[PDB]
């Protein structure tokens, strides 16, 4: 899941 | 020749135009992945992770350039300061790759894990469907606690070892960006500086989340205690009447929700049922049905329709024996004025009222699509999901379910469809916040370095026995990992967003029907048909991120921080109806009775009535005012 966010750009499916 | 804020005007107009063309790109690639699940769609989705991250790492170090102190433009100041958070990037090259690696083998362990009949070896079941299956629908103890327990040691001890190392790496890359700990981190979510009086802390989050806690704490021990009677009911010998509920034995893996309880639990049964799933099988209702009914609901209260795109391109059901997806409700919002909808609908309830919940997300999204690229956020990890929970809170009316056809025409409020329908909601809502507030309490512990190692496990179950109530079927030593059994432990998910959205969502639900001149009690609310509280709302979503949570929750509800007043106004009348349930019975839990060492066959005792002379005595003095 890519967001809009510097921190956290990408997050596990 | 250029000053820094005309230089860092140019430098974000640069940025927002490639940021907004990659990160299309790469919300394409995790669409192919999440419908359609093949290495090809896997490398691709990785090669895009790659770009996107080191994209932003590189525009991170170049937005250094412009310090914030020389900056008068807010919406440039923002901007800058989003993309002046160095974020995990601080690690080395080689422990970069080591902790992607860590992720990456926790989530394919979690969704590939499968445990298998131990009569039938070649006949297996994965947790999503075929274990969520039995830990929903199951009414046996030993099919529940088997399914329970072969999760949590077949693929949750492969996943302690990854978790120790994930945590040590979690904590380096913390410090490393001058936090205490990866807790802190997270934390880092709800903080506001410069702001003036909207100004909030870390630690402040904290005092404020078991603040609020303590409140909810009388009426979760009553609706506890009434669910552990009513589970006695159903499973006679396995449950102690002053003991934590057996955690296999509460509706979902975990006890995260309540919710399929209800089934058990429901108050006066006699009367229609408030849960319109089998309604909706009576009206064969398909998934089209369950979006294009939402829709509705929104433009009821003056917001705008679903685009051509999310009809054309949205995956609205289980695609079928071939392909494979990730069935996990998301919202899609890719910019370019693309927005979908993942979701494997089932005909149930839940999807209905998730549909709605997804939806919302949607309306933020478009709401606040006019903003900067990285202000097109919410104000919080919690505003996105209070948003999606107060549309469900509408829609799971018995009000509601009755103007759509759900429930008949010659349907009657009465004293009873209104305790039914508050028991529900709050199996699904009250339940989950103990649940919440204990799972991320440990792991905010964890990273803090408070549990060591060698009291993981032990410690977990302590707390969840202690602030839950609920109580593990089989010891569990340390080759255990059970917190991450859960997605959102092995994925790297902050959790207390679901503690701040129950919050917040009662109180934007207050504010709202005022605004749409309700009179009644807030849990009799339905913001259908209402423009002026849409509007309410719209003025809210639009804004995005581009002022902090404080003040976005203010100017909806008046306050500048969580409150859990209305989330206790909203299930007064279960409040009192439990409690008058309870009066015989026994209230709280014991710490110390468990399934495998609670049980003793009454063969002798040494009292006359044993010391339930006694019991009555103490509990009369106990609970005396
Ligand atoms: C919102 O308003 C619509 C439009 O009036 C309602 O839909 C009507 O409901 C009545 C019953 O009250 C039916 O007799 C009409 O046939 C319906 N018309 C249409 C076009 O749907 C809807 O029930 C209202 N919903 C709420 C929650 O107030
Ligand atoms: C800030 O910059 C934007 C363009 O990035 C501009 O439209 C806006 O007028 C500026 N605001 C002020 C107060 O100068
Ligand atoms: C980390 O972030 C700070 C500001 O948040 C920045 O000054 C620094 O250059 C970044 N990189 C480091 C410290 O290596
Ligand atoms: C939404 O679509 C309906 C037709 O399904 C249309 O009548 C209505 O005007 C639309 N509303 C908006 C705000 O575009
Ligand atoms: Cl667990
Ligand atoms: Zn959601």
């Amino acid at each position: 899941y890519f967001q809009r966010s510097v921190r956290l750009p990408y997050l596990r499916c | 020749q250029s000053t820094i804020e005309e230089q860092a005007k140019t430098f974000l107009d640069k940025f927002n135009h490639e940021a907004e063309d990659l990160f299309y790109q790469s919300s394409l690639a995790s669409w192919n992945y999440n419908t359609n699940i093949t290495e090809e769609n896997v490398q691709n989705m990785n090669n895009a992770g790659d770009k996107w991250s080191a994209f932003l790492k590189e525009q991170s170090t170049l937005a250094q350039m412009y310090p914030l102190q020389e900056i008068q433009n807010l919406t440039v100041k923002l901007q800058l300061q989003a993309l002046q958070q160095n974020g995990s990037s601080v690690l080395s090259e080689d422990k970069s790759k080591r902790l992607n690696t860590i992720l990456n083998t926790m989530s394919t362990i979690y969704s590939t894990g499968k445990v298998c009949n131990p009569d039938n070896p070649q006949e297996c079941l994965l947790l999503e469907p075929g274990l969520n299956e039995i830990m929903a629908n199951s009414l046996d103890y030993n099919e529940r606690l088997w399914a329970w327990e072969s999760w949590r040691s077949e693929v949750g001890k492969q996943l302690r070892p990854l978790y120790e190392e994930y945590v040590v790496l979690k904590n380096e890359m913390a410090r490393a960006n001058h936090y205490e700990d990866y807790g802190d981190y997270w934390r880092g979510d709800y903080e506001v500086n410069g702001v003036d009086g909207y100004d909030y802390s870390r630690g402040q989050l904290i005092e404020d989340v078991e603040h609020t806690f303590e409140e909810i704490k009388p009426l979760y021990e009553h609706l506890h205690a009434y669910v552990r009677a009513k589970l006695m009911n159903a499973y006679p010998s396995y449950i102690s009447p002053i003991g934590c509920l057996p955690a296999h034995l509460l509706g979902d893996m975990w006890g995260r929700f309540w919710t399929n309880l209800y089934s058990l639990t429901v108050p006066f049964g006699q009367k229609p049922n408030i849960d319109v799933t089998d309604a909706m099988v009576d009206q064969a209702w398909d998934a089209q049905r369950i979006f294009k009914e939402a829709e509705k609901f929104f433009v009821s209260v003056g917001l705008p329709n679903m685009t051509q795109g999310f009809w054309e391109n949205s995956m609205l059901t289980d695609p079928g024996n071939v392909q494979k997806a990730v069935c996990h409700p998301t919202a899609w919002d890719l910019g370019k004025g693309d927005f979908r909808i993942l979701m494997c609908t089932k005909v149930t309830m839940d999807d209905f009222l998730t549909a709605h919940h997804e939806m919302g997300h949607i309306q933020y999204d478009m709401a606040y699509a006019a903003q900067p690229f990285l202000l097109r956020n919410g104000a919080n990890e919690g505003f996105h999901e209070a948003v999606g929970e107060i549309m469900s809170l509408s829609a799971a009316t018995p009000k509601h379910l009755k103007s759509i056809g759900l429930l008949s025409p010659d349907f009657q409020e009465d004293n009873e469809t209104e305790i039914n329908f508050l028991l529900k909601q709050a199996l699904t809502i009250v339940g989950t916040l103990p649940f919440t507030y204990m799972l991320e309490k440990w792991r905010w512990m964890v990273f803090k370095g408070e549990i060591p190692k060698d009291q993981w496990m032990k410690k977990w179950w302590e707390m969840k026995r202690e602030i839950v109530g609920v109580v593990e079927p089989v010891p569990h030593d340390e080759t255990y990992c059970d917190p991450a059994s859960l997605f959102h432990v092995s994925n790297d998910y902050s959790f207390i967003r679901y503690y701040t959205r129950t919050l917040y969502q009662f109180q934007f639900q207050e504010a709202l029907c005022q605004a749409a001149k309700h009179e009644g009690p807030l849990h009799k609310c339905d913001i259908s048909n209402s423009t002026e509280a849409g509007q309410k709302l719209f003025n809210m979503l639009r804004l995005g991120k581009s002022e902090p949570w404080t003040l976005a929750l203010e100017n909806v509800v008046g306050a500048k921080n969580m409150n859990v007043r209305p989330l206790l106004n909203y299930f007064e009348p279960l409040f009192t109806w439990l409690k008058d349930q309870n009066k015989n019975s026994f209230v709280g839990w014991s710490t110390d009775w468990s399934p495998y060492a609670g049980s003793h066959h009454h063969h002798h005792h040494h009292h006359h009535h044993s010391g339930l002379n006694d019991i009555f005595e103490a509990q009369k003095i106990e609970w005396h005012e």
